[PDB]
C-alpha cells in the first residue's frame, strides 16, 4: 500500500545568554559538579523564579526570525512531573500563549522550494543532568535552568531528507539571530523527532513514535529512515498501533523500542503564578525587530540575481553569519566574486574544518584575503603557490605578497626577466649550447637546470623551455677563441 | 516593668529613652517563655544564643546613641514557614525537621536591618494547612484565653505568643484567613496585608497566589509601625508590588466622620453563630457611633470563597510542595529502594494527613479531564469574588463584618472533621481570592472567647484600614486583659 | 463515584505511596470532598475569565547579568546522600 510520511520536529536552542533563565546563577558553568548554583536552582523551600529579560529579547528575536507570529500577552506556565535533574517537580515553560506563534521556513529538496510552518517557539528552563554509576544515579543541577526555547515545526515534513533541510535551514536562521551557537555535538541544539505513517485513501494512522538521541544532523535523517521503514514494515505486517517512545541507536543506526505510551503523560499545566505576564508592546517588538540581519534566504537570493553567483554558492556562503559577512567584505576590498566564492567554499572552509576553528578566530581578514586573491587574479600566484600561503596567511596572518616573496615563492613569467637568465646560461655553458647544435647528449635538459639554479626555482617551466629552444635554434653558428 | 506586655510602641521608647537595655528586653521575653510557653506551646525553635549576642550588640548601640532601626530591640517571634538563615525552619512537618536554611527570606532580611531581636519560630499547622494548628508535627498551641480552645490556624502560634504576652509581634502568613482567623480567635490584631505588599522570598509556598505575609500584635497602631517594616518591592519576588510608600501610622488618630462602610449581608448570613452575630452588630453601632456611615451590600459570590479557595490552594500545593524529595533536604526514606519508592516514600512518610489529603485533591483538579471542572472553574469563581468587591469599592470605603463564624472551638472537637474545619474560613478567603488587605480585631467576647471584627480594604489601603480599626479600638478593645490571663 | 484505579493514579501521579485501606478511604474521602468542591457549580461563569494572576502589574524582568554561585559543600550542606559532589539517588 502507499502512505504518507508525516514527520513533526521537536528543537530545543540554549540561548547563550549571561545567567540562567529564572534564576542570576551563570547559564555558563564549570567542571566542578554542583558548582554552579544556588537557592532558586536547588528548588529550596520558599525560593521563586525572576525572569531572564535578554532571554524573552532573545526569544523574540528568533521568533520574529522565524516570521511568527509575536504574542502582545504571554505568560509563563508549570509544567508538572517528578524526575532528579528537575528539583521543583516542574519546569516553568509556556503553555497557551508561547512568544512566538504560526512561523516558517522555507528548504530546498528536489526542484522547487517547500514551506514548512512552525507551530511555535516558547521559553523554558533546561533541567540538570544525572550520571549513572552502578546501581544509582549521580545529580549534578550546575545547568538546571539554563535557557531554552521550544521551537516546534508544524506536521508538513514528509521525508527523512525534508527533515534534514529543515534543521539545516533552522540552524542557520537561529545562528545569524546570535542568541546560541546552536551546535548539536555540544548540546546547544536538540531535536526530538515524531513520525507516524498514513495509508493513501484514508485518515487512519499507524503507530507513532517519538524518537530520542538523535545528537546530530545525520542521525536525525538516518533515526527517520530506518524508523519509516520500520513503520512501514509494520503497517504491511498489521502490527499493533500506539505511541511510542523510541530511542535510536548510533552503533547500529536502529530505534530501540523505550516505552509504550498508555493514554497521555499529564504535566497538570497551569499558569505560573510567580511570574507576572508579559505584555509585549509595539515599541519592544519595533526594538528587537530592529535587531535582525538580514536572514539567509535574503542573502543568498542577492547573491544569485545580484552577483550572479550559482544557486551552490550562495548557498554556502549564507550557510553562517560571519562566512556571509566575510565574503561581502572581502569583495568590497575589490576581490574577485567568483574566485573569492571558490576560496570561502573550498580552501577555507577545509582550513576550518581541518583546525576544528571558526573564522573569526584566525588570523584571516577580509582584507588579506583578498589580497591573496588578487594576486591568482592577476597570475602573480598560482593555485599550487596559493596551497601554501594561504594556510600560512590563515594561521598567522600576515599579507600574501610578503609571505609569497618573504619565502622565495614569487614565480618569474614576464620574457624580459627570463631572457636574462637564458642569455646568462648560454654565455656561461658554450660547451653545453655546442652540445645542443651536435646533440651530445641532454643539453636542454641542462641549461634549463642551471637557469632554475640561478633563479633560485623560481624560472617559469614551461616558459623557459620555450624561450631555450627558440634562442638555441637561432644559433646555429660558430666561433673560436683562445 | 517585666517588658512582657509593653506595646511596640512604648517598648521602643523605653529602650530610645535608655530606661532599660536591649539585653535586659530580651532576658524578660525568655523569663516569659519559660514561665508561660510550657502551657501555650506556641514556639518550635528558639534562637536564644543568637537573640542574647545580638541584644549585647544592641546594648553598645544604644550607648553610643547609634540607635537606628524602626524596630530598635524589639523581640519577635516568627511563624515556622518564613526561612531563617541558619535557624531550623520546619513548617511543622517531619518533612523538614531539622532543616536548617542557607538563605535569608526578604521579610526577615528587612527585620534585622531595622534592628528587630529575633526570639525565635512559632508553632503552625503543617504546612500552613488547617485551622487550628493542631496538625503540627511537634505540639498543639493552645488558646491564651481559654487552654480548653483552640488558637486557631494556620499561624495558632503567631497569634498565642502575642496574645499570651510572649513577643509583642510575630509574623505569620495568610492563604486563606491563616492571619486573620487566629487573631480572631486568640483576641489579638493580625492583618493580611494586600497580595504583593509583603515579599514572598523565603516564605515556603501553600499557595503562589494567595499567601501573603503579615504581623499580629496587641493593638493597632503596632500592627501598622510592623507592616512598615516589612512592606516594600523585592527584586527576589517579582510579585511584590512597585509602591515605595509603606507610611502606615500616618492617618492613625484621625477620625472616620464620614467614612462610608460596606456591611455585606452574606457576612451575617446563616453559617454565623448568634454571639459573633450580636457583636459585629454592636460594633456596627460602635462605627456609627463614632460618625462612619454604615450601610448594607451584597458579596453575592460569598458562598463559594471556600470551595474555590479550597480546590485553587489544593491545586497549587500540589506543585508546591511537590519540590519535597528528600533529595536536596529534608526527610529522606532509609528504606526505599528504587527512585520511585524515594519520592513515594519519603513524601508519604514525611507528610501529615491533611497535607497529603490536599495535595491527592489538588493533583485531582489539575488532572486530564477534570482540569476545566474544577481548578478552571474556580479560578472563574475568583474572578467573580473579585468583581463584587470591586462593585463595593465604586461606594465604599472599606468593608466590614466578623472575622470568623463563631469564637475558638475546642481543642480535638473539629481535628477528625475536615469538612467541618473549613467552614470557619467563611469570611475570611474571599479576602484572597481577591488579593485585598484585611485586618482582624477584637469586638467582644462570649463566654470567655474573642470574637473578630474585620475590616477589609481597597488594594494598597492598608492606611484607611488603620484608621477606622484605630478609632473602632478607642471605643472597645482587650489592652488591659492580656496582661490578666 | 471514584474508582480503585483512579485514585491509585492520582496517588502516583503526585508521587505517594498508598496502602489498600488508604486507597479506600481516599475512595469515599475523594467524593466527600468533591461534593463539596461542586459547589462552585451553582456560581454563573458565563464569558468570566479565569483570575490567574490577582496583581495588577507585568513586565517585572531581571537584566541579565550573572551572580557567583553558591560553594559545593553548600549547595550539598542539607542533602541526605551525596557522592563525589552529587546527589545520590537510586538508578534512574
Ligand atoms: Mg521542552
Amino acid at each position: 500500500m502507499h502512505f504518507e510520511t508525516v514527520i513533526g520536529l521537536e528543537v530545543h536552542v540554549e540561548l547563550k545568554t549571561d545567567s540562567k533563565m529564572f534564576s542570576p546563577s551563570p547559564a555558563h558553568f564549570g567542571a566542578e559538579p554542583n558548582s554552579n548554583t544556588n537557592v532558586i536552582d536547588l528548588a529550596y523551600p520558599g525560593v521563586l523564579p525572576v525572569v531572564n529579560k535578554r532571554a524573552v529579547d532573545w526569544a523574540m528575536r528568533a521568533a520574529m526570525a522565524l516570521n511568527m507570529e509575536i504574542a502582545t500577552e504571554s505568560k509563563f506556565d508549570r509544567k508538572n512531573y517528578f524526575y532528579p535533574d528537575n528539583p521543583k517537580a516542574y519546569q516553568i515553560s509556556q503553555f497557551d500563549q508561547p512568544i512566538g506563534e504560526n512561523g516558517y521556513i522555507d528548504i530546498e529538496v528536489d526542484g522547487e522550494t517547500k514551506r514548512i510552518g512552525i507551530t511555535r517557539l516558547h521559553m523554558e528552563e533546561d533541567a540538570g543532568k544525572s550520571t549513572h554509576k552502578g546501581e544509582y544515579s549521580l545529580v549534578d543541577l550546575n545547568r538546571q535552568g539554563t535557557p531554552l526555547i521550544e521551537i516546534v515545526s508544524e506536521p508538513d515534513i514528509r521525508s527523512p531528507k525534508e527533515a534534514y533541510a529543515y534543521l539545516e535551514k533552522l540552524r542557520s536562521i537561529i545562528q545569524y539571530t546570535g542568541v546560541s551557537d546552536v551546535k548539536m555535538e555540544e548540546g546547544s541544539l536538540r531535536c526530538d523527532a515524531n513520525i507516524s505513517l498514513r495509508p493513501y485513501g484514508q485518515e487512519k494512522f499507524g503507530t507513532k513514535a517519538e524518537l530520542k538521541n538523535l545528537n546530530s544532523f545525520n542521525y536525525v535523517r538516518k533515526g527517520l529512515e530506518y524508523e519509516e521503514k520500520r513503520q512501514e514494515e509494520e503497517l504491511l505486517n498489521g502490527g499493533e498501533i500506539g505511541q511510542e517512545t523510541r530511542r535510536f541507536d548510533e552503533s547500529t543506526g536502529k530505534t530501540i523500542l523505550m516505552r509504550v505510551k498508555e493514554g497521555s503523560d499529564d504535566y497538570r499545566y497551569f499558569p505560573e503564578p510567580d511570574i507576572v505576564p508579559l505584555y509585549i508592546d509595539d515599541a519592544w517588538k519595533e526594538r528587537v525587530r530592529q535587531t535582525i540581519p538580514e536572514l539567509p534566504d535574503e542573502r543568498k537570493a542577492k547573491y544569485v540575481n545580484e552577483l550572479g553567483l550559482p544557486a551552490y554558492d550562495a548557498h554556502v556562503l549564507t550557510l553562517t553569519k560571519e562566512m556571509s559577512d566575510f565574503f561581502e567584505s572581502t569583495i568590497e576590498h575589490g576581490a574577485d566574486v567568483k574566485l573569492t566564492s571558490n576560496w570561502l567554499m573550498g580552501g577555507v572552509n577545509e582550513y576550518l574544518n581541518k583546525n576544528q576553528v571558526e573564522l573569526l578566530d584566525t588570523k584571516l581578514t577580509p582584507e588579506n584575503l583578498a589580497g591573496m586573491i588578487k594576486l591568482i587574479e592577476d597570475g602573480t600566484m598560482s593555485s599550487k603557490i596559493a596551497k601554501k600561503v594561504f594556510p600560512e596567511l590563515a594561521a598567522k596572518g600576515g599579507n600574501a605578497k610578503q609571505i609569497m616573496e618573504d619565502n622565495g615563492l614569487v614565480q618569474i613569467s614576464d620574457e624580459a626577466t627570463l631572457l636574462k637568465f637564458v642569455n646568462e646560461a648560454l654565455d656561461n655553458n658554450e660547451q653545453s649550447v655546442e652540445d645542443y647544435k651536435n646533440g651530445k647528449g641532454k643539453a636542454m635538459g641542462f641549461l634549463v637546470g642551471q637557469i632554475m639554479k640561478a633563479s633560485k626555482g623560481q624560472a617559469n617551466p614551461q616558459l623557459v623551455n620555450q624561450l631555450l629552444k627558440q634562442e638555441l635554434d637561432k644559433r646555429l653558428e660558430h666561433h673560436h677563441h683562445h | 516593668m517585666s517588658i512582657r506586655y509593653e506595646s511596640v510602641e512604648n517598648l521602643l521608647t523605653l529602650i530610645k529613652d535608655k530606661k532599660i537595655k536591649p539585653s535586659d528586653v530580651v532576658k524578660d521575653i525568655y523569663d516569659a517563655i519559660e514561665e508561660t510557653d510550657p502551657t501555650i506551646k506556641s514556639f518550635l525553635a528558639l534562637d536564644k544564643e543568637n537573640a542574647i549576642k545580638k541584644a549585647q550588640e544592641l546594648d553598645e548601640l544604644q550607648a553610643k546613641d547609634q540607635m537606628d532601626g524602626k524596630l530598635f530591640g524589639i523581640p519577635m517571634g516568627i511563624k515556622d514557614n518564613i526561612i531563617t538563615n541558619g535557624l531550623e525552619t520546619t513548617c511543622a512537618s517531619k518533612m523538614l525537621e531539622g532543616f536548617v536554611p542557607i538563605y535569608e527570606s526578604t521579610v526577615m532580611e528587612k527585620l534585622h536591618k531595622e534592628n528587630a531581636v529575633l526570639i525565635g519560630k512559632l508553632n503552625m499547622d503543617e504546612f500552613a494547612m488547617g485551622g487550628s494548628t493542631e496538625t503540627s508535627y511537634f505540639k498543639k498551641t493552645v488558646n491564651p484565653f481559654d487552654h480548653k480552645a483552640v488558637p486557631g490556624g494556620s499561624s495558632g502560634g503567631s497569634a498565642a505568643a502575642v496574645a499570651a504576652g510572649l513577643v509583642p509581634l510575630s509574623l505569620g502568613s495568610d492563604t486563606g484567613g491563616s492571619i486573620r482567623q487566629p487573631a480572631a480567635y486568640c483576641g489579638v490584631v493580625g492583618m493580611k496585608p494586600t497580595y504583593g505588599r509583603v515579599s514572598r522570598f523565603g516564605l515556603v509556598a501553600f499557595a503562589s497566589s494567595l499567601d501573603q505575609i503579615g504581623p499580629l500584635t496587641r493593638n493597632v497602631k503596632d500592627n501598622a509601625i510592623v507592616l512598615e517594616a516589612i512592606s516594600g518591592a523585592d527584586v527576589n519576588d517579582s510579585t511584590s508590588a512597585p509602591v515605595d510608600d509603606v507610611d502606615f501610622t500616618s492617618e492613625i488618630g484621625k477620625d472616620i466622620k464620614g467614612l462610608k462602610v460596606a456591611l455585606p449581608k452574606e457576612y451575617l448570613g446563616e453559617g454565623v453563630a448568634d454571639d459573633v452575630k450580636e457583636a459585629v452588630q454592636n460594633a456596627v453601632e460602635t462605627l456609627k457611633s463614632l460618625g462612619a456611615v454604615v450601610e448594607e451590600v451584597s458579596l453575592p459570590n460569598t458562598k463559594f470563597g471556600i470551595p474555590s479557595y479550597y480546590v485553587i490552594a489544593s491545586s497549587e500545593a500540589s506543585s508546591n510542595l511537590s519540590r519535597f524529595d528528600g533529595i536536596r533536604y529534608g526527610y529522606h526514606s532509609k528504606e526505599a529502594h528504587s527512585l520511585e519508592e524515594l519520592y513515594k516514600m519519603s513524601r508519604s512518610e514525611g507528610f501529615g494527613k491533611e497535607v497529603k489529603r490536599r495535595i491527592f485533591l489538588g493533583t485531582f483538579a489539575l488532572s486530564s479531564g477534570y482540569y476545566d471542572a474544577y481548578y478552571k472553574k474556580s479560578q472563574k469563581v475568583r474572578t467573580l469574588i473579585k468583581n463584587d468587591f470591586d462593585k463595593v469599592f465604586e461606594n465604599y470605603d472599606v468593608v466590614v463584618g466578623p472575622t470568623a463564624p463563631t469564637t475558638a472551638f475546642n481543642l480535638g472537637e473539629e481535628i477528625d472533621d475536615p469538612l467541618t474545619m473549613y467552614a470557619n474560613d467563611l469570611l475570611t478567603t474571599p479576602v484572597n481570592l481577591a488579593g485585598l488587605p484585611g485586618i482582624s480585631v477584637p469586638c467582644g467576647q462570649s463566654n470567655g472567647r474573642p470574637i473578630g471584627l474585620q475590616f477589609i480594604g481597597k488594594p494598597f489601603d492598608e492606611k484607611t484600614l488603620y484608621r477606622v480599626a484605630y478609632q473602632y479600638e478607642t471605643q472597645y478593645n482587650l489592652h488591659d486583659v492580656y496582661e490578666k490571663l | 463515584k471514584v474508582t480503585r484505579e483512579e485514585v491509585e493514579h492520582i496517588a502516583n501521579l503526585a508521587r505517594l505511596q498508598i496502602s489498600p485501606e488508604e486507597t479506600e478511604e481516599m475512595a469515599n474521602t475523594l467524593e466527600s470532598i468533591l461534593d463539596f468542591a461542586k459547589q462552585n457549580d451553582s456560581a454563573d461563569t458565563e464569558g468570566v475569565e479565569p483570575t490567574y494572576h490577582v496583581l495588577d502589574l507585568q513586565n517585572v524582568l531581571r537584566e541579565d547579568k550573572a551572580i557567583k554561585g553558591i560553594p559545593q559543600e553548600l549547595a550539598l550542606k542539607n542533602a541526605k546522600e551525596t557522592e563525589d559532589g552529587q546527589f545520590k539517588v537510586p538508578t534512574i
